[PDB]
């Protein structure tokens, strides 16, 4: 089986966001919030580069919120 | 009969001669489970599910990704009817790794809450998923 995308853009990226971070929410695009977490990560990064689960996992919304 | 393991999804147990057949339990429409709060996991016992891409056996609903290709290598192991699942698709989280379900049956003769894919757990790093399911339909009388 051969795909197009190795990285689905979209499809794998948003799925992986809500498949492990469906509980604790997922937002890796913020345009803006009064914490300045105004910082989206993973979209153009995962889409075009190879990425590793760590990365997708330790970002998922808010690193240190579930402390 | 040359081995009491069978490519069929039907084992014999050497020690009661009891034939344990799974293919009661398949189907193309599977069964479905929750997984994620937005999404369900697809499943079809020893065929493929027609809610994925043609040859899927385990695939989560969402984007429809596969982790497992409906295959049908049931094996018992102490009590346990293993169903293993491999050949999925490529799991997201290391570049070139593939998913894979392992489907645990367990005799339950009471029956109850547990007649229903009971997901372990995922182990993270290997894209390997578990799967637990209690039914007296898995069991040898004993």
């Amino acid at each position: 089986a051969y795909r197009p995308s190795e990285t689905l853009c979209g499809g794998e990226l948003v799925d992986t966001l809500q498949f492990v971070c469906g509980d604790r929410g997922f937002y890796f695009s913020r345009p803006a919030s009064r914490v300045s977490r105004r910082s989206r990560g993973i979209v153009e990064e995962c889409c075009f580069r190879s990425c590793d689960l760590a990365l997708l996992e330790t970002y998922c919304a808010t690193p240190a919120k579930s402390e | 009969m040359k081995s009491n393991e069978h490519d069929d999804c039907q084992v014999t147990n050497p020690s009661t001669g009891h034939l344990f057949d799974l293919s009661s339990l398949s189907g193309r429409a599977g069964f479905t489970a929750a997984y994620s709060k937005s999404g369900v996991v697809y499943m079809s016992i020893c065929g493929e599910n027609e809610n994925c891409p043609p040859g899927v056996g385990a695939c989560f609903g969402q984007t429809r990704i596969s982790v497992g290709k409906a295959n049908k290598r049931l094996r018992y192991v102490d009590q346990v009817l293993q169903l293993v699942y491999k050949d999925g698709s490529p799991c997201p989280s290391k570049s070139g790794l593939s998913y894979k379900s392992v489907i645990s049956f367990v005799c339950r003769p009471e029956a109850g809450p547990t007649n229903r894919p009971m997901l372990i757990s995922l182990d993270k790093q290997t894209c390997t998923l578990f799967f637990s399911w209690h039914t007296p339909l898995a069991c040898e009388p004993e």
